[PDB]
RNA sequence: GAGACUUGGGCAAUGUGACUGCUGAU
RNA sequence: CAGCAGUCACAUUGCCCAAGUCUCUU
RNA sequence: GUCACAUUGCCCAAGUCUCUU
RNA sequence: GAGACUUGGGCAAUGUGACUG
């Protein structure tokens, strides 16, 4: 600020001996204290910046009040280099945490705050008391009795009684009360409270010329008649006002809580009921005391305080009694105008008779005060006019400034200097007269007086202390000064030289003040004279003193950590404690208190508490504790209260109950509850409810082993069984064309592939194949063909035909692969039927007698072929061939035969004018002498597809294969010819295609059969049942009355629950990136829906005495995906799902063919080898047909290759490359992300949800442990699941719904359902704003179930009425459907918003100029001109109406029939372009 | 009471 | 009446916390 | 996050008024 | 809950060459 | 029936922007 900062020739000494031991400063008020204490902060300004962990320390400044406390924080700021931490309680302080505190405490090398702020700080804990260098204390004066300072100071001796921060007290006057007779009985007590010895400046006279900055005032007095004289009009007046005080204790109020007096005496009326009593009483005094016309603006200001009573009433009740306040206020006006009308008959002049009037009226003390100020200004200039006037009381401020008003315009000479102004405490009185409560004035009255805008203060007691205000040059006390220290600070508010001060006293009672006065200055005369007389020595050895003093209260309570409880501070924790239960229609939330009777206390303690008293403590009705608690005998009411109120918080807190932090105790935790009550299964996975993971896809991408169904496992046959043969059906759908001529032919050919298994199968469903041709129908066998395995060398040859058929015909193989036999895990046999005795199929044993090793294609030449024999035309119909002479091995499947045909055939299109022979001759002669059988036969062949994976939909098309295709025809001699026919070759090729659904189809089946054998579903649709073929899922982009909705119809009726078929559970497995025609993904929405519905009924029916915003923070995390696939996890399904888009050639491992077994070992039972081994060292793993194909393991040579293999990884660039990317398929390890899984739930929840109906999913979802059961009873349907309390129900009976619900039967006439209980259409209806909620609450909770609940049925409706839309604009739409604007269009249409009841000043306007907006528009749904607000209530007000409806019957069929009736233009609007 | 009674315009300050 | 203490209504100042309501910006 | 405003409970210092009890003076 | 723009995989329309006579 | 090849179209998994409740 400024260099002039130089200190005064006394701050200097106080510093130096403040620094030797603790001290008291005495100065008058404007003589820089605070200055000094800035002083001390330099002096003690060593250690501030280090931390408290490293031994550093900081100050602390200690307040008393929040203006104070910023006019010190300014102070502190102006000429100070740390930083200071401004700290006031109802913000910030309630909410911070130890980090917060403990970082402020690192960045801020000095604190300010009030008393208490800093008593919660320091009781609590949050920092050692040590760490404070100093303490500064304001108005040390205070500290006595139970106020704040002394309850801080008291920690002082239970806390480490070394390195104790200094305390400096800095006080204007050091004695408030009026026990000033021997007044070192009375300095002691603050001295032996801060152990610290009082010190004054010993230069007295020399520093009185700093002293003249605080000048002492001349003291003046006037003296004023007294006479007991009271016009007529008051005592017709007093009449009907103790009339209305007899009628108002017979007023018909509500119920209201227990009042009484401070000692627990009889019974006192409620605040609602003698506040204007009090306020009256108030009125009578001001009208007694300074006469008619100032009551002439007191009435003025009872009408203008009961006309903001009155619009601020919440119940019906109150505002009958205070209109009639306010008429018998309005005829105590009429009657004072009237007096006043009455008289001034006098003169004409206006002004004159303004002022005469205002001169009579005036009772003589108020006379006196007009004619004293005059003469004291006398039309002086303003700048010289700055003063304080002090009166009692508010209402007398507000009285005199309305007075002084009138007055000063009645006088020209003071008319243009007098600007008065007033202002009081903490009873915040509206400053305006004529006008309801519309002010926002933020600059307050002092910083007025300070801007010198007003000359004159009016003020009550709130300016006498602390506030530092201009020199004023005048102070006029109106009211008798009663305190020592009020009279001393007066008298230091005249601070600036030549002031005047002004008291005014009665005649009659002049004699008595005087003495008064004179007794006042004798004690300030002898405030000084025990510190000029004390004996020099020092403060410090009388620990008893402090002992004494601090024991004679009820001793405290500390526990770990150093956190203490201050016995009088436990009312104030113990009733904000108690007002946090979930309050009834009418409970009580405070701790009754009941005194015992007089003979009752031998009853509880014995008779030696006779004189002491015993008062028991009665918790409420929904407390943890439900007994009570007597207090120990103590001497006075006021000690066995505190004393029975600290031992309740005691044993509060001894159960985990109280707070340790000494609190009303819940919050996270109430979660917590909830939240293990569900998240407890995430700790044996490493997760926790306040545990997160956002990096590096931690949690998201997860690593999951699959195991083979129940039907495949050990299912390979052996030696003396029963073995099962499962024929495979292949229907061509596509017609008979030229281009399908074999593809129908040889597919609908008896001749099959059958499985072999040792185990039983269900019927599986038809589904299609999507090949070249077109689609192709796919059945199983029902019932299987037994066969006994009668020789060991015929499964021998079955095992090698299946490894040699997978090893060749499909070229489906891997180097390092061997035929498995021992494994079980997804382990059968394929095998070939043929009709061997009748109709049925009996094994072709000449395929398996000849295959074992398939015909090697090889050249022949001349020689040979003329040693060959002539091959006969039907050698090659139906069979494969393939040509020698070109490179390719590809096999060549022959078409036609030729018995008509020579090798120098006809002309064709390409080889015009030329003949087959010449053609080869002129092609391939170089390998080719000559054709020695060149006659008699060629075949005409074509060429099969090399696809596998026949999966694709439109793969199959034929639009532009429709052209010309050659004519191939080909020599046989030159084509090397296989005895396999391709009538099972083409079956064959589909084989992996049918295996990756079998797979998945079994593992479907057994799910099925799981959840409907935990929902006991064993009726008859379920053992002879018939299963619906594949449907397709077209949406996968792959190419009045109401209808009942279908999701709900089968919850109430069992004969509608339609069997849950196959297909629906194989999609619910298959994701998306599995390519396939059906997916999980438009049930997921459904699922997630019904999910939603499910968590938000059951949260908030289990925690009814709950609040909206914790039930969604809570059913947040139990509907996150996090807890979705930790639960699935738990219940151990991904082992059967189908993420994979089935990769046959590379990643599919064969059923009956795996990797060596000591591989495996070695491999996947070693750590340190589990995934260092890469694919490129399995390839090298070519193995010898009998170390592949018999012996089963690998070779020495192959052993060191492998186990060297990963070494070899370790010493090149392939170090530290991933090896589990589709590479890990050996051991069945499959890498899924947790949004397949989660997925995955509620596409399991949406099946069963859409087969089952609601209530059996419901059922369901209690499987997975997340709707965890309830003790008392373990559940109920979904719907009849009992919810309500204070919260969704009106707290009042119906005789009080129509005084809240005006009409009701014009809601009715539009909404159709007749309520049977007004309480829910109140409480979804009650707006926060209005005043209801403080003992009602609002429509919040209804809103939250109800969004829900037009959530889900919105949505089921959307998915069952359109059957082919991506979930995308499905649910999109119903965005569209549940926007809030929409809902504002919705409820403006009907005229809702007339019954919405609500209080706030925009939300009056807001409402009136959209509905005028949608008029003018015509209902138009913006789904807008000049940017109109949207009425986001209404939406709101509809979200909780359309619960209130559902609650009132516990039906869904009502409530969608309501829900169709409002929206029926909508859903038929929407869905042609769904706006977005 | 029909009104009240006047008080006189002059006084002293006096000290105390 | 002094002194000790209590009751009850009454006055002024101080402070906490709970609940809901506006308004603007992010 | 900030501004303004409303309702209600509890806590502390001090103050006069009335009534009552004891010690004590008369 | 859903949409638009930049990266893989599948299935087509155009046209071209190779392979099947 | 298939590959090679380019132009465009269609579908699903990652990054940005924004809307509904």
């Amino acid at each position: 600020e400024d260099v002039e900062i130089k200190p005064r020739g006394y701050q200097l000494r106080l510093v130096d001996h403040l620094t030797k031991s603790n001290g008291i400063v005495y100065l008058p008020t404007g003589s820089g204290k605070t200055f000094v204490a800035i002083l001390v902060l330099k002096r003690f300004s060593q250690d501030f910046d280090k931390p408290i962990e490293s031994g550093g320390k900081r100050a602390l400044f200690m307040c008393n009040t929040v203006e104070l406390a910023r006019q010190q924080a300014m102070a502190v700021r102006r000429c100070t280099n740390f930083k200071v931490g401004f700290y006031v309680g109802e913000q910030g302080v309630d909410d911070w945490t130890r980090g917060m505190w403990s970082d402020e405490i690192k960045k801020n090398q000095v604190l300010v705050g009030t008393a208490q702020v800093f008593l919660d700080m320091v009781t609590q804990t949050y920092v050692a008391l040590s760490s404070l260098s100093v303490v500064i204390i304001d108005e040390c004066h205070h500290g006595t009795g139970h106020h704040p300072f002394r309850e801080f100071m008291r920690l002082f001796t239970i806390a480490n009684q070394t390195k104790l921060p200094r305390v400096v007290g800095l006080t204007g006057v050091l004695i408030k009360g009026n026990e000033i007779t021997n007044v070192a009985t009375k300095l002691k007590e603050l001295e032996i409270t801060y152990r610290g010895n009082i010190i004054t400046v010993s230069d007295t006279k020399e520093m009185e010329n700093v002293m003249l900055y605080a000048t002492k005032p001349t003291e003046v007095m006037v003296s004023f008649p007294h006479q007991e004289q009271v016009l007529t009009v008051t005592r017709l007046i007093s009449a009907e006002i103790e009339k209305f005080y007899v009628s108002l204790d017979l007023m018909n109020i509500g119920v209201q809580p227990i009042r009484r007096s401070k000692s627990l005496q009889c019974l006192r009326d409620p605040s609602k009921k003698s506040f204007v009593k009090q306020l009256f009483n108030d009125f009578l005094y001001q009208m007694k005391e300074y006469g008619i016309y100032a009551a002439s603006i007191a009435i003025i200001s009872l009408i203008v305080e009961f006309d903001i009573k009155r619009r601020q009433a919440e119940t019906l009740s109150v505002k009958l009694m205070h209109r009639t306040a306010l008429t018998l206020c309005e005829k105590i006006r009429h009657l004072l105008v009237q007096k006043l009308q009455d008289m001034t008959y006098d003169d004409d002049d206006d002004n004159v008779n303004t002022e005469e009037v205002i001169m009579n009226f005036s009772t003589p003390k108020v006379q006196r005060f007009l004619m004293s100020l005059k003469v004291s200004f006398a039309d002086k200039d303003p700048k010289d006019i700055c003063c304080l006037v002090f009166v009692e009381r508010r209402y007398t401020c507000k009285c005199i400034y309305g007075l002084l008003l009138n007055y000063i315009q009645s006088t020209p000479e003071l008319r243009n200097v007098l600007t008065p102004q007033f202002m009081v405490g903490r009873n915040n009185i509206s400053p305006d007269f004529e006008s309801v409560l519309e002010r926002k004035w933020q600059k307050s009255a002092i910083q007025q007086f300070r801007d010198g805008n007003a000359n004159l203060m009016i003020c009550s007691s709130v300016l006498e202390e602390g506030i530092d205000v201009q020199a004023c040059n005048h102070v006029f006390i109106l009211d008798p000064v009663k305190t020592f220290n009020m009279y001393v600070q007066s008298k230091g508010r005249a601070r600036t030289t030549e002031a005047k001060f002004v008291l005014f006293t009665a005649d009659k009672e002049r004699e008595k003040t005087i003495q008064q006065i004179y007794q006042y200055r004798k004690a300030h005369n002898d405030i000084a004279e025990y510190l000029k007389d004390r004996v020099l020595e020092k403060t410090e050895p009388e620990l008893y003193e402090i002992k004494g003093h601090f024991q004679d209260d009820i001793d405290p309570f500390t526990n770990e950590n150093g956190a203490v409880l201050l016995p009088n501070n436990a009312l104030a924790i113990l009733h904000r404690y108690c007002q946090t239960i979930p309050t009834d229609a009418f409970g009580f939330v405070i701790p009754w208190f009941h005194v015992l009777q007089e003979d009752e206390r031998d009853r509880i303690f014995g008779v030696s508490a006779k004189g002491k008293h015993v008062i028991s403590i009665n918790m409420p009705v929904n407390c943890m504790l439900r007994d009570t608690i007597y207090s120990d005998p103590m001497d006075n009411v006021k000690t066995a209260k505190i004393s029975a109120a600290f031992k309740a918080c005691k044993v509060l807190y001894s159960l985990g109950e109280l707070n340790e932090r000494f609190v009303p105790k819940t919050l996270k935790e109430r979660v917590a509850s909830i939240a293990d009550v569900h998240f407890e299964h995430w700790n044996k996975y490493g997760d926790s409810v306040t545990a997160t993971v956002n990096k590096a896809d931690k949690s998201k991408d997860r690593t999951y082993k699959t195991e083979c169904p129940l039907e495949f496992y050990d299912a390979l046959p052996r030696v003396g069984e029963i073995c099962y043969a499962y024929e495979i059906f292949l229907e061509p759908q596509f017609e008979s064309c030229e281009y399908t001529e074999h593809m129908y032919l040889n597919l609908q050919t008896p001749r099959n592939y059958a499985i072999l298994l040792r185990n039983k199968l269900p019927r599986l469903a038809e589904m299609p194949l999507f090949s070249n041709q077109g689609k192709l129908h796919v059945r199983v066998a029902n019932a299987p063909l037994e066969v006994i395995i009668q020789n060991s060398e015929q499964l021998e040859l079955l095992h090698q035909f299946h490894g040699m058929v997978f090893r060749d015909i499909l070229k489906i193989w891997h180097p390092f692969f061997v035929l498995d036999r021992r494994s079980k895990e997804n382990s059968y046999l394929v095998v070939p039927l043929i009709l061997g005795a009748g109709e049925q199929k009996c094994f072709d044993w000449e395929l398996m007698t000849n295959f074992r090793r398939l015909p090697q294609s090889h050249g022949s030449n001349v020689q040979q072929r003329e040693q060959q024999p002539a091959p006969r035309p039907e050698d090659f119909e139906g069979k494969i061939v393939t040509q020698w002479y070109a490179n390719y091995d590809k096999p060549m499947l022959v078409t036609k035969v030729h018995r008509e045909l020579t090798p120098l055939s006809y002309m064709e299109k390409n080889q015009q004018d030329k003949t087959y022979y010449e053609f080869t001759m002129s092609k391939y002669g170089n390998r080719i002498g000559d054709v020695v059988h060149k006659d008699k036969f060629m075949i005409e062949v074509r060429d099969l597809t090399e696809q596998l994976t026949f999966y694709v939909h439109n793969r199959g098309k034929f639009n532009a294969k429709s052209k010309a295709k050659m004519k191939v025809i080909l020599i046989p001699e030159l084509c090397f010819n296989f005895n396999f026919p391709g009538d099972l070759w083409l079956k064959l090729i589909f084989l992996p295609s049918i295996l990756n659904r079998m797979y998945f189809l079994l593992h479907a089946e057994a799910l099925r059969k799981r959840f409907n054998t935990y929902l006991n579903l064993h009726l008859l649709p379920f053992n002879g049942t018939d299963y619906m073929p594949r449907p397709l899922e077209i949406d996968y982009s792959l190419k009045g009355k109401v209808k009942p909705l279908l999701i709900l119809q089968k919850t109430v009726s069992k004969e509608h629950i339609t069997p849950a078929e196959q297909g629906e559970f194989l999609a619910a497995i298959t994701a998306s990136s599995a390519a396939d025609v059906f997916d999980m993904e438009r049930l997921e929405i459904l699922g997630d829906s019904f999910l939603k519905l499910s968590a938000t009924l059951y949260l908030a029916s289990k925690y009814s005495d709950w609040n909206e915003g914790t039930l969604t923070e809570v059913k947040s995390k139990l509907v996150s995906n996090r807890n979705l696939l930790f639960c699935l996890i738990d219940a151990d399904i991904p082992k059967t799902l189908n993420t994979i888009q089935f990769t046959p050639r590379y990643t599919w491992l064969p059923p009956g063919i795996s990797l060596p077994h000591n591989v495996l070992a070695l491999w996947r039972e070693n750590p340190e080898f589990a995934k260092i081994i890469g694919p490129h060292n399995l390839r090298d793993l070519a193995l010898g047909d009998e170390e592949s194909l018999v012996k089963g393991n690998c070779s020495d040579i192959n052993y060191n290759r492998f186990v060297e293999g990963c070494r070899a990884n370790g010493q090149s660039f392939y170090a530290g490359a991933d090896f589990s990317s589709e590479v890990n398929f050996c051991v069945g390890l499959v890498t899924i992300p947790n949004k397949v899984i989660a997925d995955t739930l509620e596409a399991l929840l949406g099946v069963i949800v859409k087969n089952y109906g609601l209530q059996h999913a419901f059922k369901m979802l209690e499987y997975f442990k997340i709707c965890r059961a309830d003790i008392d009873k373990p559940l109920t349907q979904l719907l009849n699941l009992e919810l309500g309390g204070k919260k969704m129900r009106a707290n009042v009976n119906t005789t009080e719904i129509d005084g809240f619900l005006i009409n009701h039967y014009y809601l009715e006439k539009n909404l159709g359902y007749t309520f049977k209980d007004r309480r829910y259409l109140l409480q979804a209806l009650t707006h926060p704003s209005y005043p209801t909620n403080r003992i009602t609450g609002s429509y919040q909770e209804l809103e939250f179930i109800g969004d829900a609940i037009l959530d889900f049925l919105i949505s089921a409706y959307i998915f069952e009425n359109n059957t082919k839309m991506n979930p995308g604009a499905l649910t999109d739409l119903r965005s569209a459907l549940v926007n809030n604007t929409t809902l504002a269009c919705i409820c403006v249409r009907h005229r809702l918003h007339f019954f919405i009841l609500a209080e706030n000043a925009k939300l009056s306007e807001i409402i009136s100029k959209f509905v005028n907006f949608q008029e003018s528009q015509g209902h138009r749904v913006t789904n807008m001109s000049t940017n109109v607000d949207v009425p986001k209530a209404l939406g709101d007000v509809l979200e909780a109406l359309i619960a209130a409806v559902y609650l009132d019957c516990r039906d869904l069929q009502r409530t969608w029939e309501v829900i169709f009736n409002l929206f029926e233009p909508e859903l038929q609007e929407f869905t042609r372009k769904v706006p977005i | 009471i029909d009104r009240y009674e006047q008080v006189s315009k002059d006084f002293e300050f006096i000290k105390i």
